[PDB]
C-alpha cells in the first residue's frame, strides 16, 4: 500500500477527476463566452463597417 | 549450526522488526494525511462518475 499510495498521490496533477473536472468548467466558461460573441456575427460586422465617419458618426 | 545461539538472534529481530513495523505504520499514516490534506476540497467534488 505504500507504493500503491504513492504511485497514486504522484499522478495527482492529470489522473484524478477533479482537476479533470475544473478543466472542463473552464471549458464551458470558455465556449459560452465565445458562443456569445459569435452569435451576434452581422452585429460584429456591423461594427466593422463603422470606421472615422466624422460625416455620419 | 543453526540452533546453537539462535535465542538473542530470534529476539533481536523480533524488537528492531517490531519497531520497523511502528515506524512503517507511522510514515504510511503520515504520508495518507498530507495526501488527504491536499484531497479534502475534492472529497465532496468525488461524486462524479469518472466515465460520464
Amino acid at each position: 500500500e505504500i507504493e500503491l499510495l504513492k504511485l497514486e498521490k504522484d499522478t495527482a496533477d492529470v489522473v484524478h477527476p477533479f482537476f479533470l473536472a475544473q478543466k472542463c468548467h473552464t471549458l464551458q466558461s470558455m465556449n459560452n463566452h465565445l458562443e456569445a460573441v459569435l452569435k451576434e456575427k452581422r452585429s460584429l460586422r456591423q461594427r466593422l463597417l463603422k470606421p472615422m465617419c466624422q460625416e455620419n458618426l | 549450526w543453526a540452533s546453537a545461539s539462535a535465542k538473542s538472534e530470534e529476539e533481536e529481530k523480533l524488537a528492531e522488526l517490531a519497531r520497523q513495523l511502528q515506524e512503517s505504520a507511522a510514515k504510511l499514516h503520515a504520508l495518507r494525511t498530507e495526501y488527504f490534506a491536499q484531497h479534502e476540497q475534492g472529497a465532496a467534488a468525488g461524486a462524479a462518475d469518472i466515465s460520464t
